[PDB]
């Protein structure tokens, strides 16, 4: 599995509606393997086609939170859901409240072709 | 002789030759968990007629499938036979409502093998929940345990369910949390188990609306009811006030409880106080949660001057999110050193810093220390960090998982990290990694060392 | 996704076409026990076939089938692949002989995911160990847990496995226990322990011909291993001189041993007096073995003394025929009524008598008492202490076993019995009966109570 | 299963040698279900036709241990084998001392026919 893939099926959901109910996370962070082992504490999945992440790779350069250059910044919002475990939860009872919301996302990419392969974080600018 | 046989699929589609297949499983198993696999009431229907037939079915989880209420009513149609010993049933979000209940409470008086039953995450409503515990209050209904957990109860549910616990000696485990139950239901569960003769083992009452006030109700249970082992209070606005009218209980010497689960309950250092006495005084209690508390600095010291005396016997302390700083880590850096109990440390998501962090490493470092899991998440951790956190990995061998999610490392950091872990002399067994941007490069290295080292887990 | 399942056979006759049916399953799961089912050499080519294409499995136990070292070389091929994450292989009981070992040992040498291997109850015999070492010796080796129980092998076993022990720095626990290795191989034995880095967890050497000196040997290892959790040194002459040596390492400060397991070792009074200062001062310690060595009452009430002082936090005592009478039942009465920790006893084969029977039923039966699993086979109880039981069945709520198996009682004390654990009231869980004759009459009733109250497991 | 097929099953091992090895009654203890749930701590098996068994029913009335009647003694010593678990088995690794011995036999018989359906008793008298 490249990083690639990987952040295709921890970070891509193209094809649900922006409108995420309060038990998306639960499903979707079992659904996508972030819950084997430990529960990932936090994450970001996109409600965009997968072409218009991709071109992100294409946009503004900035700076990624390790102090790496490569990280790129989104021309625009975009429809995405965070979902973050709760304070109370413990293996293998991963609980997350979900948060659907318009902003703009920082992704890290690499390789031939130039694909996102981390997601960094979320900005809301607007 | 003796043939058990279980499946267990989570979230897969199932094709109708993957089916085909499973339904002699469905016949055989004593257990059977089919989690988010798209079951429809034509599925509920083959499993009905499966389950009829099988005599060894001990576990039947079907939780994440949208049965709904037609859907459920089949599935319980196949565990009516002379032959059925079903110990365990969760129908957990599977779309049932308040007008599936009749056919659930009419079921539960003609299952007396039956001993827990999951119903979570189900718009049950306060009607459902009173049709179904007319059921439950049933002779033959031998229910032990009962989830109830985002059921859209109220404090109308409440008398209901304090009968339901008033009729039932053996009664083990109640969990409402996430049910808007308010002050006066709390009040009225807690009058019903102190009614019982249950030898209750685990209440769970989160997000309940329970107030400080409740404390004093809570207060008579845990002081009542020496089985208790498990009490889970988090997400309501206990405050210190609230500690201060429970710890009371906590300490009378018929308490054993276990672990006390008190994350997001509006504790400051002063509560902290209130418990410390507790933990001194008690070394019944193994497991507790302040989690999303506004402890602080001062609320760091308290815990770790308790951690360094004799008596307290803590063995996981989950202090995610609790405001402290670099300036705390002095102190839990000598309870590493010195406490020989403290076997798991949650401390994600506070601004230890690398200096910190650090810290901790130098008492984790120190010989003779026991601690066994250590989560390190969101701790401002950086490349600087990882020399430490190198260097105690090979010092101490004691420690068997290590949490570093979600901070600012990259490649640097965690070279240093492969550096100490790849060696033979590394004992560790789990090394979490989520939401940490490597190069393809280390992806590579890390993959390497996943076949290199097997019994080392590099989770991400 | 994920899909786990089990398959565990025992003791059945599978016909060609019920083998047919399983051959599949062995694809598909995680874990596959196949035990004492004449599995044969043809069998074990469709094993091979049939675990080449596994992608899920972490356990396989073959455990007594004649495979021999044909069966046993053909199972292991399928093993062999490039996706292979066994974790857990055992052979015991398998007709394998040291021919056999030349192979096994070079397969060792190809499974880095391989964590535990059982080799007991084969004729392997020194030198097939030896070639197995050449194996276990290769750095792609992984073991962490092996058990070689009666393999036939002698002290010249020893230094090869302590060459073994010395090369792993992950090596968890070894079992010998079975093998006359003697005074000298459990010396060398120690010895590779000792020079091994390895954070060794269980030790057991069960009727090895471990010495009294020897237990300066053992002494060392207490002393040296934090990481020490088991130590089983039942059925060796320690005697009172052994543990004398034994306790200077049990004290040290550093020794967190959770299980001592000492039965029949040759322990007095005497020797139970200075193992009572371990206890006093080890609150690490949770279960203890002294079964049939020859204590006495004045063995039980040193023991009983320490369980009524705070440092004991004993979980679990198994003093089944250690030469008890009724005079020490008074004492462990205050066991019973005064002590939080304790919450098994097993006291069966003792002469405790009526009278003794019915004095720890008034100790059980004050408010309070916490004990779960009360051991009282074959100790002379009859109809007479049967009240007494039915009484504490009712008064007391914490207990969940009760063994009363090999006494002689009969239908009217059974009866008594009966008309307690019937109730909604009494929380038993299980009530073991063997070698009690009651009528047809009593076991109609019986049979009933089983169908009418499933939560109770009678068992004979 | 009927008492009088539990007495079979429990105590009745007619086609086996009399001389059985050490590891006998391992085998056997769990071939015959005597190590679920909770391992019998002693256990008797009898090496002679079934006939010879039932024949006991119709010998020496003898008081059974518990105060019951009806028991019989064997005229004949009969080829057994005690099966008693060791002073550190734990469930579930259940491990038996195998001893066979010649010995007289009493059984409690109930029913129509007139069969054993417990086994009492050895008793050495020469």
């Amino acid at each position: 599995e490249s990083r690639a893939k990987k952040f295709q099926r921890q970070h891509m959901d193209s094809d649900s509606s922006p409108s995420s109910s309060s038990t998306y996370c639960n499903q979707m962070m079992r659904r996508r393997n972030m819950t084997q082992g430990r529960c990932k504490p936090v994450n970001t999945f996109v409600h965009e086609p997968l072409v218009d992440v991709q071109n992100v790779c294409f946009q503004e350069k900035v700076t990624c939170k390790n102090g790496q250059g490569n990280c790129y910044k989104s021309n625009s919002s975009m429809h995405i859901t965070d979902c973050r475990l709760t304070n109370g939860s413990r293996y293998p009872n991963c609980a997350y409240r979900t948060s659907p919301k318009e902003r703009h996302i920082i992704v890290a990419c690499e390789g031939s072709p130039y694909v996102p392969v981390h997601f960094d974080a979320s900005v809301e600018d607007s | 002789s003796l043939d058990i046989q279980s499946l267990d699929i989570q979230c897969e589609e199932l094709s109708d030759a993957r089916w085909a297949e499973l339904l002699p499983l469905l016949q055989q198993c004593q257990v059977v968990r089919l989690d988010d696999c798209g079951l429809t009431e034509a599925r509920c229907k083959d499993i009905s007629s499966a389950l009829r037939v099988n005599p060894a079915l001990a576990e039947l989880n079907l939780r994440s499938n949208e049965l709904g209420d037609v859907g459920v009513h089949c599935v319980l149609q196949g565990l009516q036979t002379p032959s059925c010993k079903i110990q365990k049933l969760s129908l957990q979000n599977c779309c049932l409502t308040g007008a599936g209940c009749g056919v659930l409470s009419s079921t539960l008086r003609t299952l007396p093998t039956l001993q827990e039953l999951h119903l979570s995450d189900n718009l049950l409503g306060d009607a459902g929940l009173q049709l179904l515990c007319e059921g439950l209050l049933d002779p033959q209904c031998r229910l032990e345990k009962l989830q109830l957990e985002y059921c859209s109860l109220s404090a109308a549910s409440c008398e209901p369910l304090a009968s339901v616990l008033r009729a039932k000696p053996d009664f083990k485990e109640l969990t409402v949390s996430n049910n808007d139950i308010n002050e006066a239901g709390v009040r009225v569960l807690c009058q019903g188990l102190k009614d019982s003769p249950c030898q209750l083992e685990a209440l769970k009452l989160e997000s309940c609306g329970v107030t400080s006030d409740n404390c004093r109700d809570l207060c008579g249970i845990v002081a009542s009811k020496a089985s208790l082992r498990e009490l889970a209070l988090g997400s309501n606005k206990l405050g210190d006030v609230g500690m201060a009218e429970l710890c009371p209980g906590l300490l009378h010497p018929s308490s054993r409880l276990r672990t006390l689960w008190i994350w997001e309950c509006g504790i400051t250092a002063k509560g902290c106080g209130d418990l410390c006495r507790v933990l001194r005084a008690k070394e019944s209690l193994k497991e507790l949660s302040l989690a999303g508390n506004e402890l602080g600095d001062e609320g760091a010291r308290l815990l770790c001057e308790t951690l360094l005396e004799p008596g307290c016997q803590l063995e996981s302390l989950w202090v995610k999110s609790c405001s402290f700083t670099a300036a705390c880590c002095s102190h839990f850096s000598s309870v590493l050193a010195q406490n020989r109990f403290l076997l798991e440390l949650q401390i994600s998501n506070n601004r230890l810093e690398d200096a910190g962090v650090r810290e901790l490493c130098q008492g984790l470092g120190q010989p003779g220390s026991v601690l066994r899991v250590l989560w390190l998440a969101d701790c401002d951790v950086s490349d600087s960090s990882c020399s430490s956190l190198a260097a105690t990995l090979l010092a101490n061998h004691s420690l068997r998982e290590l949490d570093l999610s979600n901070n600012c490392l990259g490649d640097a950091g965690i070279l240093q990290l492969v550096e100490s872990v790849r060696q033979p002399g590394c004992l560790l067994e789990q090394l979490v990694l989520y939401d940490i941007y490597w190069s393809e490069e280390m992806e590579d290295r890390l993959q390497a060392l996943e076949k290199d080292k097997p019994s080392l887990r590099v989770i991400s």
